């Protein structure tokens, strides 16, 4: 987005200044070009002069203003995609009750009881369980008062900026390219789930190419479904965006909310409103208060779904900004936030599409970082999606999600204290698809030290999962 | 053939 104002205040919001990823026994074996992101300005690994405070907000390079004709085109694309979405999902989009928004419904996980509560609560030393009854699905007076302000369209909030404690390529770490999480107030998440939670549940339950969304998928089971679909198209592309969430422009976010979340599709009128509160935001980082126009905060309850919807509309808009006769059947795609696979039997020129995405504020490049840029003839076995390749398994004849061994090494090389055993079981479920030899190599630093699931047990499990 | 240019 466009930073329109920066100011200092006495109230100090203590941002992330720690590192909860300890190196494991595996670090010394694999020596990964990956490490924890820098969480303190006094981190020796960063380059001299690197000031994360500057770097971490450099993503806010502006808010692209769109022309009348381009906005009218975007509106048509948003309405055409919305028509497709709602035809699949239905229009039972009435608000969830407070209980259902807290506890979840089929296709929507319950709210987290002990994650960050956001502002102003973070100042007051209050936890989420002190504001909401996650067992009974009720709210206290504080939240109830805010919900009434939201009903009245009178609610205002600040985003709380957290630095993301995660493993990153050591190059990004050296450059201070630490990611931020914008933690919204828990009552804003709550009301958003009230306004659009049934829609989100339906999105999850209907994930697939038809709606262009993989949010809610299970890669172990669904890679077969997605792979067989994309295998039958002549051209497949995997596209990278630069700072996709920060570069969603005000015009595009407002129009998308207006066309997707209409009352004529069953939504309460405040569905559009609460989503629109995401466009112009205020972010709290220590004594800094930074006001931004445009861009999506990461901590909306529906950030992934909203990013996915925008991705779908961006592709239709860009193709239509360059070709005549483009329709939702001219191509197929599936997206997860900024992640995207597009396919088509037409020789679409993604190189030529670069300026049309730029008119939206977005910069697309091939995911292969090729020097020629986009090309034709790539297949589903060439692309990466959710960090996973699409590989045929020969015992079953089914597609399986295969992660890069370098990435698995990095994941296994760090862990927070007292979770190594738990993490190994988790990562084992990702690594089984790399085959027995690599699976063995990946886990050999932990032999005699922790329980390692047998390759056989996880393969037999996966087989029943993908067919049974 | 493929789609059209405007």
């Amino acid at each position: 987005g466009l930073i329109v104002d920066t100011r200092d205040v006495e109230e100090r919001v203590h941002v992330m200044r720690k590192t909860k990823l300890a190196p494991t026994v595996a670090h010394g074996v694999f020596n990964p070009e990956f490490g924890p992101a820098a969480l303190s300005n006094k981190d020796p690994r960063l380059n001299e002069g690197v000031v994360l405070d500057e770097v971490i907000f450099s993503k806010h390079k502006g808010d692209t203003k769109m022309s009348a004709e381009d906005k009218a085109l975007f509106r048509r694309c948003a309405a055409d995609y919305a028509s497709r979405l709602h035809s699949v999902l239905g229009t039972a989009n009435a608000p969830l009750s407070i209980y259902e928004a807290i506890k979840g419904v089929d296709g929507l996980d319950a709210m987290e009881p002990d994650t960050a509560p956001g502002l102003p609560w973070a100042l007051q030393g209050k936890r989420r369980g002190a504001l909401i009854d996650f067992e009974n699905g009720t709210v206290g007076p504080e939240v109830e008062a805010a919900l009434k302000l939201m009903e009245k369209r009178e609610y205002k909030f600040a985003c709380q900026t957290f630095l993301k404690d995660e493993i990153r390529p050591m190059e990004k770490v050296r450059a201070g390219k630490t990611r931020i999480v914008d933690v919204l107030p828990v009552e804003h998440i709550l009301y958003t789930r009230m306004m659009i939670g049934r829609f989100c549940a339906q999105m999850h339950s209907n994930n697939g190419p038809q709606i262009g969304s993989a949010v809610g998928c299970n890669p172990d089971v669904d890679w077969q479904r997605f792979g067989t679909h994309f295998a039958q198209y002549r051209n497949v592309w995997d596209v990278d965006y630069s700072a996709f969430d920060a570069n969603h422009c005000s015009d595009a976010m407002n129009i998308m909310f207006e066309e997707v979340f209409r009352t004529e599709f069953g939504f309460h009128p405040n569905a559009e409103w609460i989503l629109k509160t995401l466009v112009n935001t205020e972010h709290a980082y220590e004594n800094k208060r930074i006001t931004v126009e445009g861009g999506m905060p990461s901590g909306c309850s529906a950030t992934s779904i909203i990013n996915t919807i925008l991705n779908n509309i961006y592709v239709l808009y860009a193709l239509r900004r360059h070709y005549e006769g483009v329709e939702l059947d001219t191509y197929t795609m599936i997206s997860y936030g900024d992640d995207i696979v597009v396919a088509s039997d037409y020789d679409l020129d993604f190189e030529a599409l670069k300026p049309h995405f730029k008119s939206l504020g977005q910069t697309i490049t091939p995911a292969d970082k090729s020097d020629k840029g986009f090309v034709l003839g790539h297949s589903i076995t060439d692309v990466t999606f959710l960090k996973r390749h699409f590989h045929m398994d020969y015992g079953t004849g089914f597609y399986k999600p295969v992660m890069a061994s370098k990435t698995l090494e990095a994941i296994l090389s760090f862990a927070r204290r007292g979770t190594i055993q738990e993490k190994l079981i988790s990562v084992a479920g990702l690594a089984v698809h790399s085959g027995p030899d690599e699976y063995r190599r990946l886990f050999e630093p932990f032999q005699g030290l922790f329980e390692i699931p047998s390759y056989r047990s996880l393969y037999l499990r996966w087989v029943n999962a993908v067919c049974g | 053939g493929p789609v059209k240019k405007p």
